[PDB]
């Protein structure tokens, strides 16, 4: 969005 | 009485065909309120009664279809048996008796529905008598028995509920021989009408098109019959073919394609034949490409067809004056050249279209070298990867055009620079903006031809408006200068005649550069403020209603740029100005025009002002809830209703089966559009300016979500539930639950039903994050219940596509932009399991670990995420939701530890660096949150984590982010766990990986760390006699890289206290800064400053  | 209603009947039918509304409004109203039950024997009378006027009878007939089509549940049912069966025999009877082949048609359209509504019953149709009238007619000798049951069959394909097992082959045989009819061609021509119709019916039956494979042949000969006597109804068919069912015709493709070709080819049929023709091929390359593509000789030979359709142009007498708003070959050639080198791409359609477009732009014609910059300006969406490298020569030439003997060609220049401009931006804008500027400056000011100047502002405003600032700004005086000039002398021409054409578009190129400009435009803001302020004044009539609201746009973008303080010089005389143009838009109330340019207008000013905008919010709430909330006027006709409407243009029609059809009124759709997302840029802007409005918006929004006629209202219906909540809040959790009791039940339909993937993305989104607004307790055991099903099937629906686009490739016709096409439904369908993951972290955070024994329903399915054979952001997501588990369910996730806890453990060395980032973060948060029963596993994960970090190439731009959490996750078995590692050892090496600046979580949470170890009784972590402390000071200096947040988080005052105390120690502080580089000495200087 990015994340994990 | 019998015999006295029946000749009373027949002057109150002719009565409503009058052609004033006098009797005509007086005389439907008494047909109306007579009683159903009786207008059968009524008005099946007057279509036998053949010695009447004929064109009663063909009223009586049409009236006889509606009453049938329409209502059918009041009037049949409860009637007698002895009736029933009486209008079912008479209705046959009357097709029999038929010399009219125009009566024949109309009491075969009453035939069927009658046959339609008792057949759609329970599925095994009540009118046996209807099927046998049906073979028995075709089978007669009779054309005119034939024609009838033909007519039937294709108004209602399928009159069987048991067709399949016998009358399905007998279908074939009655088809195969009426195409094979020679003596007659109407008979032909309606069992090709007939067999597409049979074929669309049947729909998704594969194997039903290999058996009727057979008839194509035949069907093509009907049509190629049929177009040579001005029929296109066989044509339609075929077109209705290639858009549903376009596999059907694979087959006997080149045969279609052929035809498809000759038809349009040949010069002597209408335009509205030849067009349909090239839509048959055009049609294709969008519904079946793949297929389309091994066919290059026949899209090659189409290009010059729609070529040949461009150059078929009238040269208008006093065309330079007058407004050209389109049905034309020129329009429809062009359009289809767009949408084919769209569909079929730029890898087979540029090759054959560039030599044919230097041959038309160098030609003496005119209408040749028009036909080449329009073919040009389509092909370049479709092409422009491939038109690039060619692009300087292209653009070179079309400039060459704008100077052309021909004022249309001039016209055709302006428009291909200007879609150029669009089409390969912003590379197009870095390359050009020296000599396209200066040559539509040029066109703009040298012509005094009003329609190519106005087309050259206009392709200078795609120019600016895709102009990246950084190139745009040195362009700024000359470019302003030489607009301030055309507009103050185009207003002078609207004073003595009323010329506006080219100044609308001087305004909206002005807004345009002022807009991309930004802060860069105050220094030439009073250069055209007081002109444009002048002109709202001016322009009041109804001609000038387009230039009032262009100005208002520019007016209103002019202060959006200069930003709130360089505006509040003439804010007041300008606020005033949109004040007065409401009341002066209202007070004529209308819709279309003004609407969108007044709302947005408004909206800039809450942007410029905002807490100081909460004055006008009356004022313009009002108008702009009542756009916001048109319900559009749908309509249900049935059969050829959609001629009369034809000259609306935006009454839209799609046309359902079973002869019934659906049409919407498109006027305002983007309009309503447009305040909806307005009403979402005030509801963010203002937070809790806005409460006043909350309630009454999230009333209208709600129902919006479910408004499949425009998908943009329904993505601001969806954007805007939270930020609803988000306002709300301020009036306490009591009003809160109040405004999510609207929205709960409706946003949790909407995910289970919504038909875009884009659209579902949002509403999933937003009910993720209305959930975050007050959990725990925000949702009924109802609601989990639905929930909870609905997640399970998206979760099953995401296998299940996997499974479906691995069999899509694996086909005759599989090419790399089909695997393109299944590569995009694979990313859509990637992001639903990402905002699967959103809705279960935000009840996972606000639930806890209450909800566990819920989320066993979904377990299964999130388990076959994580397994090793998936694909990578498959096993990314599994592990992120496991990781919501651990952080926001635990010490109860360790429960559920058998279903992501080895794997968990082992994928911290998977391939997949979004995968080793999953999994290092659930162990960082094992160790936090986890508790007690994890710790094994922390002593174990240790060496796994290490061997990430330490490894080669951790820190690359692919990596970095899991090496990173990798790092904080070692950070987190240290303090949170420190009986599982001896933390006095692993420290040195932890501190060398620090810092951390692109995970910005994890940076917060090492640094605090860090923070601790340095501000700790015995710290072990500044080395002894404060020998790694200068390395401290170069880990903080980053610092450059954004990663401690100056202000925001508290660390970072923590660590300019760590680093001030230091400023004491004279020798220590002078050692530690002199080691650190003059970029980094300025990031301490800043941090010290702020913190
Ligand atoms: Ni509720």
């Amino acid at each position: 969005f990015r994340v994990r | 009485a019998a015999a006295a209603e029946q000749q009373q009947f027949y002057l109150l039918l002719g009565n409503l065909l009058s052609p004033d509304n006098v009797v005509r409004k007086q005389a439907e109203e008494t047909y109306e309120n007579i009683p159903g039950q009786s207008k059968i024997t009524f008005l099946l009378q007057a279509i036998r009664n053949t010695t009447a006027a004929e064109e009663a009878r063909q009223m009586a007939a049409v009236l006889l279809r509606r009453l049938l089509s329409s209502a059918f549940d009041e009037v049949y049912p409860a009637l007698p048996s002895d009736v029933q069966t009486a209008i079912k025999s008479e209705l046959l009877m009357i097709i029999q008796m038929e010399t009219q082949s125009s009566m024949r048609k109309k009491v075969c359209d009453i035939a069927a529905e009658l046959a339609r509504n008792l057949i759609d019953e329970d599925g095994n149709n009540q009118w046996p008598e209807g099927l046998k009238f049906l073979f028995d007619s075709v089978s007669s000798q009779n054309v005119g028995l034939r024609e009838a049951a033909l007519h039937i069959f294709w108004n209602f394909p399928g009159i069987f509920g048991n067709q399949q097992q016998h009358y399905l082959d007998v279908i074939k045989r009655m088809l195969v021989q009426c195409m094979q009819d020679q003596e007659h061609p109407s008979i032909r021509t309606l069992s090709a009408r007939a067999t597409a119709a049979f074929i669309l019916a049947n729909e998704h039956n594969v194997a039903l098109f290999k058996h009727f494979a057979d008839l194509l042949p035949g069907f093509l000969q009907a049509v190629n019959d049929s177009c040579y006597q001005n029929d296109d109804s066989v044509l339609k068919s075929l077109v209705e073919i290639a858009d549903t069912v376009p596999k059907y015709l694979r087959p006997h493709l080149e045969a279609t394609l052929q035809l498809s070709l000759k038809l349009c080819g040949d010069t002597s049929l209408n335009n509205m034949q030849r067009q349909l023709a090239l839509e048959v091929i055009v049609t294709l390359s969008e519904t079946a490409a793949a297929m389309l593509r091994k066919h290059t000789n026949i899209v090659a030979q189409t290009i010059p067809q729609m070529l040949a359709m461009m150059v078929d142009l009238e040269e208008d007498e006093d065309w330079a004056n007058a407004d050209e708003l389109f049905d034309s070959n020129a329009v429809a050639g062009e359009s289809a050249l767009d949408r084919m080198a769209c569909g079929l791409g730029g890898k087979l359609v540029l090759p054959m279209i560039k030599e044919h477009i230097m041959q038309m732009l160098q030609n003496p014609d005119w209408k040749y070298r028009h036909a080449g910059l329009m073919a040009l300006s389509a092909i370049g969406e479709g092409c422009h990867q491939q038109m690039e490298g060619i692009l300087n020569e292209i653009v070179n030439f079309v400039l060459l055009f704008l100077q052309d003997p021909h004022p249309r060609v001039r016209y055709a220049a302006c428009n291909a620079v200007g879609q150029m401009a669009t089409d390969f931006a912003p590379g197009f804008q870095k390359k050009f903006h020296e000599k396209v500027i200066a040559a539509l400056l040029q066109t703009m000011e040298d012509q005094g031809n009003q329609r190519v100047q106005a087309h050259a502002a206009a392709a200078l405003i795609n120019f600016t408006e895709d102009c990246p600032k950084s190139l745009l700004i040195p362009y700024l005086d000359n470019l302003v200068k030489h607009l301030h000039s055309i507009m103050v002398l185009k207003l002078q021409e609207l004073i003595q005649k009323g010329t506006k054409l080219v100044l609308e578009q001087v305004v909206t190129s002005i807004a345009s550069v002022a807009d991309t400009a930004e802060e860069k435009f105050v220094p030439y803001y009073d250069l055209f403020m007081p002109s444009l302020k002048h002109i709202v004044e001016n322009a009041v009539q109804k001609e000038l209603r387009l230039l009032r609201g262009k100005t208002i746009e520019c007016i209103s973008l002019i202060g959006l740029a200069v930003g709130k303080e360089k505006f509040m010089q003439d804010a007041s005389d300008v606020m005033q100005l949109l004040l007065k143009t409401q009341t002066d838009f209202n007070d004529m109330e209308d819709d279309d025009p003004q609407i969108s340019y007044m709302i947005s207008a408004w909206a800039r000013m809450c942007k410029i002002l905002g807490k100081e905008f909460q004055q006008y919010l009356p004022v313009v709430m009002g108008p702009l809830m009542k756009t916001a909330s048109i319900k559009p006027e749908v309509a249900l006709l049935d059969t050829q209703d959609m001629e009369n409407m034809s000259d609306d243009d935006g009454w839209e029609f799609v046309n359902l089966g079973d002869q019934q059809s659906f049409g919407i009124k498109t006027a305002g759709l983007e309009e309503k559009s447009t305040a909806c997302q307005m009403l979402v840029c005030y509801a963010k802007e203002l937070k809790e300016g806005f409460v006043e409005y909350t309630e009454q918006v999230v009333k209208l929004m709600v129902p919006l979500l479910k408004f499949y006629f425009h998908d943009g209202v329904r993505v601001a219906a969806a954007e805007s539930m939270p930020l609803l909540l988000e306002c709300a809040r301020v009036r306490g959790p009591e009003y809160l639950t109040q405004m999510w009791h609207f929205m709960c039940d409706a946003l949790i339909k909407a995910i289970g039903t919504e038909p875009d993937s884009d659209v579902l993305s949002e509403i999933m989104h937003s009910f993720a994050k209305c959930i975050e607004v007050m959990g725990d307790g925000c949702l009924n055991n109802e609601h989990f219940e639905e929930l909870g099903g609905i997640l399970k099937a998206k979760l099953e629906e995401h296998f299940k596509n996997q499974e479906l686009r691995q069999v899509k490739r694996q086909d005759e016709d599989y090419d790399e932009q089909v695997e393109e096409s299944l590569q995009d439904e694979d990313d859509n369908d990637v992001y639903i399991l990402t905002k699967v993951s959103d809705i279960l972290h935000s009840i996972f955070s606000s639930y806890k670990e209450k909800v566990l024994p819920w989320f066993e329903q979904l377990l299964p399915l999130i388990v076959n995420l994580i397994c090793p054979h998936r694909p990578w952001p498959d096993r990314q997501w599994g592990l992120c939701i496991f990781d919501d588990v651990i952080e926001h369910c635990s010490p109860a996730s360790f429960k559920y530890a058998e279903y992501f806890l080895r794997p968990m453990l082992q994928y911290v060395c998977d391939n997949s660096p979004e995968v080793r980032q999953a999994a290092a973060y659930g162990l960082g948060v094992m160790a936090q949150y986890g508790g007690d029963n994890y710790r094994p596993f922390c002593t174990e994960a240790l060496p796994l984590l290490v061997r990430v970090i330490q490894s080669a190439d951790s820190k690359t731009k692919e990596n970095v982010n899991a090496t990173e959490n990798c790092i904080s996750a070692v950070g987190k078995i240290m303090k949170f766990k420190p009986d599982c590692v001896n933390v006095e050892e692993v420290l040195p090496h932890w501190l060398s990986w620090l810092p951390l600046h692109e995970d910005k979580e994890e940076a917060v949470q090492t640094f605090n760390y860090l923070c601790d170890l340095i501000e700790s009784n015995h710290p072990i972590v500044l080395g002894p006699n404060n020998t790694n402390l200068p390395k401290i000071f170069s880990i903080i200096a980053e610092g450059e890289m954004h990663e401690a947040i100056k202000h925001e988080d508290p660390c970072a005052k923590r660590l300019a206290n760590v680093v001030r105390q230091v400023q004491t120690s004279g020798g220590l502080w002078t050692e530690c800064i002199a080691q650190l580089s003059p970029e980094q000495q300025a990031a301490i200087q800043e941090l010290l400053n702020s913190a």
